[PDB]
């Protein structure tokens, strides 16, 4: 039931983050003395919004929607790092390594391509 | 023969060629409307409907 490369290749599923069934409304007990780790963090962008530049100083500087033009190349995956339980029982995630950037180009109304380095580096 | 300002009078008793002339006129006018629209679209800045609308451009 768990897919291989030959099932995945060319379908676009490789650009998706993995999901969880609706039943999984649980909780993960953080033992405050154990060391934890993120074995795989995946970020799959679904929406890119770009802020317009009103030549006025004022106006509503609203985020406008854009169309992706660089295809299913957008997800960050296989990101790892330590998850350090702090003094107060807050968890901090320190990114170490992975596929943590993707160049993305989106296009605005009118044809302006906007390139960005979509990243969670450090 | 015909002076310059009467060359089109050869169509007066020729309905098929009158229709042809009228079709060529309609072709030119429709072509004008398309080419004009495309020149405007090439030139129009749509980014500011408030202080730069179409009537300023
Ligand atoms: C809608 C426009 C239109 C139509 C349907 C007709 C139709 C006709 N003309 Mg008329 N004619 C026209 C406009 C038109 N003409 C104009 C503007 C002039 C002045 C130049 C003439 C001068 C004229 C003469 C002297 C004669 C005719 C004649 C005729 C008949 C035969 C075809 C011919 O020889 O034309 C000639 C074709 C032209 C003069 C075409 C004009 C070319 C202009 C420059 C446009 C060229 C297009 C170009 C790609 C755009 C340049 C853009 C620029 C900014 C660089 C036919 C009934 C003949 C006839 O039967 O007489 C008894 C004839 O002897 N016409
Ligand atoms: C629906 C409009 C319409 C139509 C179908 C006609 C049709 C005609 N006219 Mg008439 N006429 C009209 C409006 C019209 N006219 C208007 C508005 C005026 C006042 C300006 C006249 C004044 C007039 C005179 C004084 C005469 C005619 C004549 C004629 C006949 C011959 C035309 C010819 O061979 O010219 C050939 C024309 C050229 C070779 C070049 C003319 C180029 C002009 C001056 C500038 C360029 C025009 C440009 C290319 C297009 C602009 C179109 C514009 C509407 C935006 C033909 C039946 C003649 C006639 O009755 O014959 C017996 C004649 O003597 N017309
Ligand atoms: C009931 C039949 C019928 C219909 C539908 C029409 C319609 C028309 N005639 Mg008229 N006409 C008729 C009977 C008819 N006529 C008869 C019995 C005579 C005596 C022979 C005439 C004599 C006559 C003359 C001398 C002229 C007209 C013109 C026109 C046109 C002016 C509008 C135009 O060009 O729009 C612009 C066009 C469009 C937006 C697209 C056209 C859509 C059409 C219907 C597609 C044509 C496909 C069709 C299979 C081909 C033949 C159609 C024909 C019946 C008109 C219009 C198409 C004028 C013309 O031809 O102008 C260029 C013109 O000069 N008519
Ligand atoms: C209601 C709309 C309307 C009407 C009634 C007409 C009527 C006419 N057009 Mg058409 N035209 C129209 C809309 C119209 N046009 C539109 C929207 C376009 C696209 C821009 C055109 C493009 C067009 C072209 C390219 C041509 C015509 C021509 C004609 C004339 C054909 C009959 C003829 O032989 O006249 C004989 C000519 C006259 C009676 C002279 C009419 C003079 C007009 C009214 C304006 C005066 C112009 C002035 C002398 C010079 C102007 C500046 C110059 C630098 C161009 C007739 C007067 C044709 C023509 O004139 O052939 C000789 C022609 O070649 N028209
Ligand atoms: C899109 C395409 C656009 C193309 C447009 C083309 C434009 C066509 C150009 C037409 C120009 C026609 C001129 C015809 C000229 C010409 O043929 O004239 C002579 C002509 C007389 O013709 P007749 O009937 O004698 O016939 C002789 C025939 O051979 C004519 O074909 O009369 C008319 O044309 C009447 C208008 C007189 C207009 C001319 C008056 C001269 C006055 C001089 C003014 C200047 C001095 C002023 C100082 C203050
Ligand atoms: C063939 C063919 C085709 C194509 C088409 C085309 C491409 C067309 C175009 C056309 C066009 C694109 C046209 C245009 C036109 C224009 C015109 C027609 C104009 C005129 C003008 C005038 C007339 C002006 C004058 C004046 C001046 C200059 C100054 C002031 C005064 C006045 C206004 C008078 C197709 C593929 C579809 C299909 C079938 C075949
Ligand atoms: C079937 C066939 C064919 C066909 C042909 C055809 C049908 C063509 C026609 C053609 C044509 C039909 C052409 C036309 C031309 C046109 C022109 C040349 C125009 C011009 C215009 C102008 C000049 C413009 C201007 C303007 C305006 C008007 C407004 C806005 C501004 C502007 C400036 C843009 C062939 C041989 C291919 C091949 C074989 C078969």
């Amino acid at each position: 039931q768990t897919l291989t490369y030959d099932d995945i290749v060319g379908t676009g599923l490789a650009n998706k983050c993995p999901t969880l069934d609706d039943t999984a409304r649980g909780a993960y007990p953080i033992d405050s003395s154990q060391t934890y780790r993120i074995a795989r963090l995946c970020l799959q962008p679904t929406t890119f919004l770009v802020k317009e530049e009103p030549k006025n100083k004022r106006q509503e500087a609203e985020f406008v929607p854009t169309k992706l033009v660089t295809r299913e190349t957008t997800s960050l995956d296989q990101i790892q790092g330590e998850l350090k339980v702090n003094s107060d029982g807050s968890l901090t995630f320190v990114e170490e390594d992975g596929i943590d950037f993707q160049p993305v180009t989106v296009q605005m109304a009118g044809g302006e391509r906007i390139p960005l380095l979509f990243t969670v580096k450090n | 023969g015909l002076p310059w300002y009467r060359v089109h009078t050869v169509l007066i008793n020729d309905p098929g060629r009158l229709i042809a002339a009228h079709l060529m006129h309609t072709a030119l006018v429709a072509g004008w409307a398309g080419s004009m629209a495309l020149y405007e679209l090439a030139t129009f800045d749509p980014s500011d409907p408030v202080l730069n609308p179409m009537w300023r451009q």
